[PDB]
């Protein structure tokens, strides 16, 4: 009944949360842009983060982050 | 308009091929 999907991000979030708290912000969001280092940096981070923190609270936790990779499909 | 860049790739499944 169960499937391999949560375990994937479960390990990603742990490594993604360099701040060590449980949520991701503009600071950590850079972790994805750092791989490209394109112009999107210092700009796209503020617009991209909007995807993760789609709760209107001011931070993204282990949940909405799963929607990120979801786009990969 | 793109949004996709690396973030998408290498995010399907963890594969490890041993030298064997
Ligand atoms: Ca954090
Ligand atoms: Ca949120």
């Amino acid at each position: 009944m169960k499937g391999k999907s949560e375990e994937e991000l479960s390990d990603l979030f742990r490594m993604f949360d360099k701040n060590a708290d449980g949520y991701i912000d503009l600071e950590e969001l850079k972790i994805m842009l750092q791989a490209t280092g394109e112009t999107i940096t210092e700009d796209d981070i503020e617009e991209l983060m909007k995807d993760g923190d789609k709760n209107n609270d001011g931070r993204i936790d282990y949940d909405e982050f799963l929607e990120f990779m979801k786009g990969v499909e | 308009t793109q949004k996709i860049f690396d973030l998408r790739g290498k995010f399907k499944r963890p594969t490890l091929r041993r030298v064997r």
